[PDB]
């Protein structure tokens, strides 16, 4: 499946002001942006890192640093809950207290019920035996670009697209 | 090709003008206007040139009197690979974009780069494709004949390219356009073998195509800034470009220049009632103008010493005298009886309705007496009625019968003010009653 | 039986063949001349050729003109779309009022397209994945290809698929003997049901059962669709439907209009005109009826002066009730009808006349014989005298009172004395401003 | 050919070393002692010494302040940042209008980074890679037309070789500093493996394998600021299509700042890092709301503030946002004690008439030296703009009639076909609905 | 070194005594006795910490130096006491709101001290190898850690084993583990296998390769401020919204638990309360909201000492249509102790102007001393504060060291103060825009 909107673009814009070649300073302006420069460096703001780490109470120095550097739903993907240790400036909240302990309760709890009301206003007014009323009139994909003559424009499309992680 | 059922400028073809930018008494649906219509022409001409940039030129005049007419005719004299924004005075006023950033884009919207790429193709009618496989699939093997009107050849294919032909799936008989450096093979039909319909390709097989592409700078703007894509220029979700970007193409676009890669393209940003934008706008309107990468910007309003949007006082044309100062200033004129005639009659050939001359004169008179624009509606208004009683030309009892049923603008505040009463007036009182 | 709702004993303007107004036809009585001039833009309408042709509504409260647009709305049938709005629709808290004019605009030219679908359909047989060589690597997929055992009537199939269907195809959760719905125009699978080939009541997910499928596996189908510009600039701007990333991640953002590019724009109307030129589809526009022009404010009506010299603009109708009202957004400029003379010069005004006593009393006849009620004609005369004396809609409003205090009564039939006891329970808007006068405490 | 739009015939102050400006230098006619001053500001400038320097230069409107602001940036060079602004762009509708005002005084601070590009491109000819599942290294061979050269690489740069999908025979592109993989297409010499194939052939690189170029690089301390401050993510190396949630500007904090300044303090003690201060232009300063005059009061006494120009064209004017507070220029008593104010002239008839003579051969025209003084005398009774904006109309009538000269009927015809403000103002009084 | 010469950088802290009284001319700031012994009661209230929710306000005229009074008690207040300095338009935000900006810059401005105990081994590593069980649930690990001086060899869990293989050091990269917490970050990559790779890289840095003992005790003191801890609190990640200000309305519930744990770890022990200093300039242009937020809030028990300033008269208050002394309502000003600061002499402004010069390295000559003072004595202070830098580069123009007259009376005719503006402007009011719009851009009549 393509769009039938096709947006043309010339290749010159894309080799010298996307692709890093050897007449442009993308990638040194991207290393010196994103590597030398940044705040969350442990060789060069150990101190911050040291004051991140005893606020959050993160196991590993580099952690603030490697989620700077990433896109969000990368973020979103890979989270995973790691042991915080108990002497830091994270806390418990009420709320949170209430939504741990009622992960795996079962019913007549009170805690359990109490946390589930939107539950039981589903299976109360009978929300799994209803028909769908409305569908959308058009459906499309996103807008197809083509370049006329470079593989890499193809590469990234598809490696964008259609991303196996 | 750009559909379009009857426009209210759709019989402006041109500007009307000779070779030594004489205006002529009616050419290209354009009658009447003479000394703005040459104003048009140089202002036309100095675009082509493109020598200068960011000259604000303005039309001003009496309502109804061949304003946006004259940028319709701007627009198309102007042609294709020429930019030209047409926005509004309200069309500034965003809840996601500031106005000086709807302005900006709305300034980089209206110039353009040229740049001319070329590229081979592979363009013919597929003959046979032959694909043998394995059995579990590991290696694939093709062997495509294809032919043109004039020469036909076999290709062995390799694995990627039998995966791109069984997708999008192409038999016996199709005609198709292979690009070879990126794969994107589009089916433009089935040729002439029936036992859509496009004929065969003629000539080479492989053929140089050298596409001429055309950009905004707008477009390039969001291209090169990281936080969006390409679809803000679908979506309209830019939100906010930063000008350190804008540093950035600009300085790329002077070495394109330089190195002879690409070439500028001025054009023409239209802004029709610009008596309603903000003084903030006039105050980024009159240095924005002071910048090489600026085209050159119409602007057309009908207001008289009226109030300037956010202040107190009044000024001449809804603008402040700065921007008049930087302005040069097109003044239209009223038309007279036969130039409305000659303009009604140009949309009568162009409405498709046949009109009798008595009719045609009553058409001219109330025209006249009211508006242009009345017995412009009307034109089309009467066809209708003339219908009603099956019969091709309109004569004078259809016009009488429409002007009777639809109203203008005096009877209808004449009556207004004859039954007031029954009206809601500005302290919200009224007599819905009949008796008491 | 039904509902009625101060609406629906209209039906159409009642016109004759040659286009004269009879004067009881249709639910109407009165407004002869409004009605023919209704009629005339009716024709224009169906002619299908005008584009930025505007009407105006003028006229007092309670003369007709909201009830000429549902008029003119029935006469033109569902099959041309009809946009009813309200002046106070516009202001939008996410988007601004000229992106909500212009999408306004737009979702009233329709759009008749006869299109093709590639459907592969029938009961899943077999379901076996192959592996790939090095699933942890990084790149590529975890499976190769699927293979999928479709089998219909008098058919059956073997289908090979690439990771990327058979993900949506796993998103609906099929399995062994589920007939499913490949479409293969997007991608797009539908879980039809469970077959009754095999056992039935050994269910507990409340499941339907459906036959095969008539017909071969693979089938091309026409189907004849009916859509606006509007949806197609929706589904442009916010694409879902695709079998890629950004087709699942549009679906889970919360919705939101946004500032539709006319670049876009010009794109849809490029891939619609080069559908049309095809013989494929036809374009039907429509009515945009803007009820309450005079809540717009300035800004609104200098973006329609350019809106209706557009060439797609649909023919547009306004009604007011205003004489001479300041503009809103605007301190000194009088106009009529609150509306600026700018825009009114491009218009075409339509004066509606109010009634007399007994096109009252024939409006209480047609509205009592809808509403299934029985009146005396003394009662008749009563609500005449209502009519011609506080308002009209006050006498429309009740009649349904009376009714009930009839009905409360053991009886069919409404008299004077329930149209005198409905007086004493219910006010109208004169009797309680003379109360609210000579009022102790604000009352 | 060239664009020349209101400017571009002017190229600096035109003073000499002892700080005297001539009479015509530099594109500059007149304004003297406007241009002295603005040259002992230029001076303190390139001092590099002095932190929220504020003038204010206020005269009449075409009287050459925006002219003497583009002069500063001419004189200063393109090395120092410059940062033109408009005080109507302040107003914005995603952040508020004095983290814009901080955003610009930011913009304003530059830096100077000495770099190295070391670049590494040519046909890869053997990939071998070896482990000990977790690879060690892998030897990379690179081939060009004069020469091959051999490389071992780190890990992470074979993944993203494998990210790129490089097999052997790919011309590939390698940067040493920052490990940056470009894929340019398959080589010339395996064009013929398929008479038919979805892959580019590009030919051998014709120079060395091998190539080494020193740069210098040039940011801004908002670059850093908004480069720490991203509040979706990192983004990758290409993303053609955009983020999924929307990155408006946020409110960036005043905690990330000194920790940026002791970033670039830190990186300047070892000498990598040249700072150069520069200027924020400020055009019609009388548009700004008080608010952001308040704001300017108290970012005027930090440390890292930029030298900042303002400009305006105003008398007893009345501030935004107020009431009954009539200020000179539009300016609050507040902010005009911590200015310097620098008068505007305006001029007599020879100035204007070699002015116009400037940019009438700065635009390649040839006028008559009638139509010169009929020129003059018409920007004397009207404008000094409308005579610089009838002079292209001028040279398009001279070239209508086949001459390269422009005479003195086409000035009367240029005139009659244009209007200025002063004769659309007595057309619009004397008419009768709306012009 | 990367702060250039600012408006007042030559104060440093209040000149007083150890009796709190002023001295004439020292730590950079001159006159101004009863205001300087305001400020150090105020110093010494801060410093005492045992009292909270205290509001003050400096008032005088423009350029007379209380903006010099909170710089001078800020610079004397001291490392590790927070002190945060906000405007009157600092707080109208668009997605936030003014008063949970007031909140913000209150809780900005109190902190916690907090210590530990950091056992460091940071060295460059040498090899790793690994001893896997039979289960595999558990694994051994044994580390050959270097520096340049000496190289010992430790024993490693199943943690740290499964957190460094995460962060994947290669066996020459250096690394720092607490043996107290079990810390665990990657510094980079040493010095000496710069030339292995022949390819930098991009996740990857150089650093040099520590030396000394590798076992290195240390104590860091930490001030966290309350902000810092309902920005991290409020959100799974919240330090990203620590650093781009995406806070977005914090709850109270959260503060009240924040509060209440804070007070318990005072109890405890492991945490002391340090309070500090909210200064707001220009707080005249707040709206009456605003004030009402700001004398309800500071009757709370973690609230800092707020100091404001004005230089207004008696004008209006912004939100309402009243006029009020010093532009703020009378349920804000008994809430407050007025500080006044008076006007210079012609010997205080000399030697203001004494210190401005010797602070930005300009030498004048008495004359021009002299010549200076009479300008400031009729002009305000700051028009001959910017005189002296602008005469100095009139100085090295004319290729002379000091400042003369000559300088400084070019200077004084190259650039106008405010009352010669105004005078060239109402002689020529026709050329210049006016409040209706009205210019005569021509020169001809
Ligand atoms: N010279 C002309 N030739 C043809 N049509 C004209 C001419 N001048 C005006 N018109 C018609 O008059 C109508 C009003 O002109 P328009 O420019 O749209 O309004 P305004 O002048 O108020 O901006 C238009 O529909 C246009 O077709
Ligand atoms: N000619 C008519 N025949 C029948 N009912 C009418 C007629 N004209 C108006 N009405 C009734 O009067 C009421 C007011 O009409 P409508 O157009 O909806 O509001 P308004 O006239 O105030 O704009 C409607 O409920 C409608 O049923
Ligand atoms: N001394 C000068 N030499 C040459 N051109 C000048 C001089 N002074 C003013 N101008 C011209 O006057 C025009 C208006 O000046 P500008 O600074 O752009 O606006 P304003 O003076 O109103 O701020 C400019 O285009 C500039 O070229
Ligand atoms: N008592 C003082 N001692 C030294 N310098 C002072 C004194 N008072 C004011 N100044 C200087 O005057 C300059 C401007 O005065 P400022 O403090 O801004 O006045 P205000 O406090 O009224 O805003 C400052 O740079 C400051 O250093």
């Amino acid at each position: 499946s393509r769009n039938p909107i096709k947006y043309s673009l010339p290749r010159l814009i894309y080799e010298d002001l996307i692709l890093p070649n050897y007449n442009n300073d993308v990638d040194i302006a991207n290393k010196l942006k994103n590597v030398k420069f940044n705040i969350f460096n442990p060789s060069t703001n150990y101190e911050l890192c040291l004051f991140l780490s005893k606020l959050t109470g993160e196991p590993s120095l580099n952690e603030f640093f490697r989620v700077s550097t990433t896109p969000l739903l990368k973020r979103v993907i890979e989270r995973t809950n790691g042991p915080k240790n108990t002497d830091s400036l994270s806390f418990k909240t009420i709320t949170q207290e209430l939504l741990e302990v009622t992960r795996n309760a079962p019913s007549e709890g009170v805690m359990a019920s109490l946390l589930n009301v939107e539950k039981h206003a589903y299976e109360r007014e009978y929300l799994n035996c209803i028909q769908r009323g409305y569908h959308p009139n058009v459906s499309a994909p996103p807008v197809t670009i083509e370049v006329l003559g470079s593989s890499h424009v193809t590469n990234s499309i598809n490696n964008e697209l259609f991303d196996p992680l | 090709k750009s559909l379009s059922l009857i426009a209210a400028h759709s019989h402006i073809t041109g500007l009307g003008l000779d070779e030594n930018l004489q205006p002529r008494p009616t050419s290209e649906g354009m009658v009447g206007q003479l000394q703005a219509r040459r104003a048009a022409g140089v202002i036309l001409k100095m675009v082509q040139n493109g020598t200068i940039a960011g000259r604000a030129v303005l039309v001003a005049g009496p309502p109804s009197t061949g304003k946006t007419a004259l940028a319709m005719g701007v627009s198309q004299s102007l042609g294709k690979d020429v930019p030209f924004t047409a926005i509004a005075g309200s069309e500034i006023f965003s809840l996601e974009l500031s106005k000086t950033e709807a302005l900006t884009q709305a300034f980089r919207k209206s110039i353009g780069i040229k740049i001319k790429e070329e590229t081979e193709l592979i363009e013919g009618e597929v003959v046979e494709i032959q694909i043998d496989r394995s059995i579990t699939g590991g290696h694939k093997q093709g062997k495509l004949t294809i032919k043109t009107t004039d020469m036909e050849t076999i290709y062995e294919l390799g694995n990627k390219m039998i995966d791109g032909l069984t997708k999008e799936k192409v038999l016996a008989g199709d005609v198709i356009s292979i690009d070879k450096a990126s794969g994107k093979i589009t089916k433009l039909g089935r040729s002439f073998a029936r036992s859509r319909f496009v004929q065969c390709p003629e000539g080479e097989l492989q053929k140089r195509k050298t596409v001429v592409h055309t950009v905004s700078l707008h477009e390039i703007d969001v291209i090169n800034s990281r936080t969006q894509g390409f679809l803000a220029l679908f979506t309209g979700d830019t939100g906010e470009i930063r000008s350190e970007v804008r540093d950035q193409i600009n300085t790329k676009v002077a070495e394109w220049k330089e190195e002879g890669k690409a070439e500028i393209v001025p054009g023409v940003l239209f802004i029709d009632e610009v008596h309603m934008l903000d003084i903030e706008c006039f105050s980024f309107i009159n240095r924005a103008l002071e910048d090489e990468f600026a085209p050159i910007v119409m602007m057309a309003t009908n207001r008289g010493v009226s109030k300037t949007r956010g202040t107190n006082y009044k000024s001449p044309h809804g603008l402040p005298l700065d921007l008049l100062d930087r302005s040069i200033i097109i003044t239209t004129k009223s038309y007279n009886e036969q130039e409305i005639k000659t303009i009604l009659s140009i949309r009568a050939q162009e409405e498709e309705v046949e009109l009798s001359s008595d009719a045609l004169d009553l058409l001219t008179k109330t025209g006249v007496e009211t508006s242009l624009r009345y017995s412009s509606n009307l034109i089309s208004v009467a066809q209708q009625i003339a219908m009603k009683r099956k019969n091709n030309t309109v004569e004078v009892e259809d016009v009488k019968r429409a002007y009777l049923l639809f109203l203008d603008s005096a009877r209808s505040v004449k009556y207004v003010q004859e039954n007031e009463s029954q009206y809601i007036d500005d302290q919200g009182n009224v007599q819905i009653s009949i008796a008491k | 039986v039904t509902r009625t709702a101060a609406h629906t004993h209209i039906k159409g303007l009642g016109l004759d063949e040659s286009g004269v107004a009879k004067r009881v036809e249709g639910g109407f009585v009165g407004q002869i001349e409004a009605r023919e001039a209704c009629g005339v833009i009716v024709d224009l309408i169906k002619a299908k050729k005008m584009s930025g042709r505007a009407i105006l509504l003028a006229g007092g409260p309670s003369t007709g003109k909201t009830a000429l647009a549902l008029a003119i709305s029935q006469e033109l049938g569902p099959k041309v779309p009809f946009c009813p709005l309200v002046g106070s629709e516009l202001y939008s808290v996410e988007v601004k009022k000229t992106e909500t004019l212009m999408e306004n605009f737009r979702r009233a030219i329709g759009l008749r397209i006869k299109e093709t679908k590639e459907v592969y359909e029938g009961e899943v047989t077999e379901l076996t994945p192959e592996d790939a060589e090095n699933p942890l690597g990084g790149y590529g997929k975890t499976i190769s290809h699927v293979i999928v055992g479709l089998k219909s009537a008098k058919g059956t199939k073997t289908l090979r698929l690439d990771p990327t269907i058979y993900e949506s195809i796993q998103r609906e959760k099929v399995s062994i003997g589920d007939v499913i719905y490949i479409e293969a125009n997007t991608g797009a699978v539908k879980r039809v049901g469970r077959s009754d080939a095999y056992a039935t009541e050994f269910d507990l997910e409340t499941e339907e059962y459906v036959p095969l499928p008539k017909g071969e596996v693979h089938k091309k189908k026409e189907i004849v669709q009916d859509v606006t510009l509007h949806d197609l600039d929706v589904a442009n701007a916010r694409p879902q439907g695709g079998q890629d990333v950004i087709s699942m991640m549009g679906q889970l953002l919360k919705p939101k209009k946004t500032e539709i590019t006319e670049k876009l724009r010009q794109e849809v109307n490029k891939v619609v005109a080069k559908y049309i030129d095809q013989g494929v589809a036809e374009l039907i526009p429509g009515v945009l009826f803007i009820d309450e022009v005079n809540m717009l404010d300035i800004e609104i009506f200098t973006y329609l002066n350019k809106a209706l010299e557009s060439n797609i603009a649909p023919v547009v109708v306004l009604a007011s009730n205003r004489g001479m009202t300041t503009v809103r957004g605007t301190e000194d400029v009088i106009s009529p009808h609150g509306v600026p003379p700018d825009l009114i010069d491009r218009l075409l005004i339509v004066r509606t006349l109010p009634y007399d006593k007994d096109e009252i009393r024939t409006i209480i006849e047609r509205r009592a014989t809808v509403e299934r009620l029985q009146v005396e004609s003394s009662a008749l005369d009563l609500l005449a005298t209502m009519g011609t004396e506080t308002s009209l809609r006050y006498a429309l409003q009740l009649l349904a009172p009376c009714g009930i205090l009839a009905q409360t009564s053991n009886r069919k039939e409404i008299v004077v004395n329930d149209v005198n006891e409905a007086k004493l329970l219910f006010l109208d808007a004169k009797r309680s401003t003379k109360i609210l006068e000579t009022s102790a405490n604000y009352l």
